């Protein structure tokens, strides 16, 4: 409550540092993962994954979000390959830069604990089994969780 | 048993069927899969349409046989 | 509607001009498809068309009837037609203030959204127009007086 | 003149001779303001609340029945309307608050003629299992 | 024989049906006269609804009876 | 067995039985003469319900002992 | 005063109590004598459920009357 | 002695048992919340399923047992 | 009248007839082994085609003649 894109950078790093001090600590990690509000609502809205979570909000930190691109690219609409390679070379570095800061979360996660481990591997598997109609034609994308979100795990796991 | 079907952009998603099945029968098993309303489901086998209320073998289709998604001039 | 008020005269000596009788014969001209009767049905209707069994034109009496015809089926129409428009003026207001209490805040969207009211004030202008153009000549006591003279006329 | 010395009997009734499943009288103190699922049905383990407002000419006329309780039935719906065939067509002057309270309790058989949400009738002419299985739902979820 | 239905503006048109006549056989002299396709086509009668198969005899709905024309959450 | 029916105004007629019958095969020669529909198949005895599924032998129809037809207007 | 208590299976079972007595005593008393738990009754009176913090008097209880006891809870 | 048992989707549940309860027996108190079909019994525990014919006894249930109901075993 | 029935691969059965009969009818006698349905009613007489409609006395169907059954294919 207080549009959490990647265009503030003076937001989203302090919000990763958040969770980077939490994240060093051993017995933090061994029972981070239960926890109130970790996992979503047992027949929770396929897009309210987005904002009814614990990590939801945080790893949903994309490029390919909206905003983000009307603002960069959709700015110069007309503009050539040089023009957009430039905004391309300008944001991926950030992109690997917020990667690998949030597979340090995750490493640790996994490297929690026993029970740590078995809830981050639930907690994606629920997450995937319910985006089943991704493959269709003309999927309900306005039913869905967010192409962005769904492929940042990918490379990110 | 297991049948096939495309739609226009080429995906092949299977499902299984069964004799008696009816042609809504199996378009109940549609949009679970899908999510398309049975209001445009459009079967064509063999360049021929299919009628609705039909059981599976009435078009003779055999194990391991095709079917053809194809839509009408409805969505959107 | 001008053709009426001669047989329909203040003198009122034109009645017989237009029979009474005129729909004895099946229809010439105007449809009854649809036409609902008055106190008979159509099992009485078509069988009174021949229990007579026997025609005589006449511009008038048609003239006369299809002056009713086209009160109903005509602005008779439109008093209704327009009377849904103050009610849509109101809803088109509704949206108004609903698409303009949101956070306008983006580069291109935000004049998109700007471009999608700059047509909806002209909306609103031309429903206010047509709200308070419509009631105006309905306001026209000439002519709405020449129209309750035929009424009368005729209910006479 | 007429109107209240039946109600009192008929209350009293019960007193003389206790129903087997059911339980009636005024729901506070006014007099024509008066206030159990059959084990083979799914309603089993569902015990209701009614509300019920005798007419002033209630010796005369059928009292209107509504419903406390949600409940899944095709005859009823939300607003507790009774798919009784006796109110509307031969509420006699002589049938009992019992005998209807009875007639209540025969509704167990679904009448598929009346259909009040045909959307339940449809289920149960055809999907009973689900039928059965969401009524215990709702026994549970409401008739506690 | 001939019986009434009125609309939510109070419009009465009336039209003419017959005691074999289904309540699906009635509905298909609506759009005739008012436009509307069946599919919204909602019949109410003392408070209870039709069933669509169900004939007209079907509800003891005598001459110069009253049928009421409402309409269900569909159009717009 | 000779069974006696009396409609609403008083009219009746003289229609034969047997003892393990069926009130529907009673009702079977209910629609011989008038052509009555099973569905407004309705007994009445003594303030009671006579239910049309049953059998002669749970309605205990006795010898020349006259039931009550009365059209059914079902609907709710 | 006597008063009459019955559960699910019909069985009334004549209960000794007073009207200033609450009806957490009165379960109590239900639960001595024939050992059900008290957390699942449910008393039924005139179609009301009682509340233990409340006694009889408040709710015009008087000697002879019926009351309905409603058991609840399986094996999960 | 109740225990907890997760579905594919997740759905966390208990159901009190005993040390005697066979598996079948668990099942069948299954389907009054799921509306699962027994024949498809398929009780994961420890990585392993539970044999229908034996009791809860024999595997080394604890207080609050974790199980997973994944009986899909489809079909259609 | 025994006449010989044989499909594509050559196997046959033993049926009766009689001169005055229907194909429909003398088809109820193929129906009977394998439940072979009539529209699949298919009769083949020497480079000629058997409409199902007609009759023995229209097939000419003689003593111990055998005719062809092949299972039908229809759709188009």
């Amino acid at each position: 409550k207080h549009h959490f894109d990647l265009n503030e950078s003076v937001i989203y790093n302090n919000v990763l540092t958040i969770f980077e001090l939490f994240v060093t600590f051993k017995p933090i990690a061994e029972i981070f993962t239960k926890i109130d509000g970790f996992f979503a609502d047992y027949s929770c809205k396929p897009q309210d994954f987005e904002r009814k979570t614990i990590l939801g909000p945080i790893l949903s930190l994309s490029p390919i979000e909206a905003a983000v691109a009307i603002r960069n690219y959709g700015d110069n609409l007309l503009r050539s390959k040089q023009q957009t390679a430039m905004i391309h070379e300008s944001l991926q570095a950030e992109h690997k830069v917020v990667i690998d800061r949030l597979f340090f979360i995750v490493d640790k996660l996994v490297r929690g604990s026993l029970n740590s481990r078995t809830d981050m591997i639930s907690y994606f598997a629920h997450i995937a089994n319910k985006n089943h109609l991704r493959r269709a034609d003309h999927p309900p994308f306005k039913e869905l969780s967010s192409n962005g979100f769904m492929s940042n795990i990918t490379l990110l796991l | 048993m297991q049948i096939f079907v495309k739609t226009l952009t080429g995906k092949t998603i299977t499902l299984e069927v069964e004799p008696s099945d009816t042609i809504e029968n199996v378009k109940a098993k549609i949009q679970d899969k899908e999510g398309i309303p049975p209001d445009q489901q459009r079967l064509i086998f063999a360049g021929c349409q299919l009628e609705d209320g039909r059981t599976l073998s009435d078009y003779n289709i055999q194990k391991e046989s095709t079917l053809h998604l194809v839509l009408r001039l409805r969505g959107g | 509607v001008r053709f009426s008020q001669p047989f329909l005269d203040i003198s009122y000596k034109k009645i017989d001009k237009i029979d009474a009788n005129y729909f004895n014969n099946p229809s010439l001209f105007i449809d009854l498809s649809g036409e609902t009767r008055l106190n008979s049905d159509f099992k009485e209707a078509d069988a009174f068309y021949d229990k007579n069994r026997k025609s005589k034109p006449n511009f008038i009496s048609d003239c006369f009837f299809l002056t009713l015809t086209y009160l109903h089926y005509g602005l008779g129409g439109t008093l209704s037609f327009e009377e849904k428009m103050g009610s849509e003026i109101k809803a088109l207001k509704e949206e108004i203030e609903k698409v303009k209490k949101i956070a306008a805040n983006h580069d291109v969207f935000a004049r998109f959204i700007t471009a999608q009211l700059s047509k909806m004030e002209k909306a609103l202008k031309t429903t206010e127009s047509l709200r308070f153009a419509l009631q105006g000549f309905f306001a026209h006591r000439s002519l709405q007086l020449e129209v309750f003279d035929f009424i009368c006329g005729a209910s006479t | 003149m007429s109107s209240s010395k039946r109600i009192a009997k008929e209350l009293s009734d019960l007193e003389r001779d206790p129903p087997t499943s059911s339980s009636a009288g005024p729901v506070g103190d006014d007099l024509y303001h008066w206030q159990m699922g059959p084990a083979d049905s799914p309603y089993a383990g569902g015990v209701f609340f009614l509300s019920i407002h005798f007419p002033t000419d209630y010796p005369f006329k059928p009292p209107k029945i509504s419903f406390t309780t949600k409940i899944y039935h095709p005859n009823i719906n939300a607003n507790g309307n009774i798919c009784l065939d006796i109110l509307k067509d031969q509420w006699s002057p002589a049938l009992t608050l019992s005998k209807v309270l009875l007639s209540i309790s025969s509704l167990t058989d679904a009448n598929p003629d009346d259909p009040l949400v045909p959307e339940i009738a449809h289920i149960y002419k055809t999907d009973r299992p689900k039928y059965e299985a969401t009524a215990r739902e709702w026994t549970k979820k409401y008739a506690v």
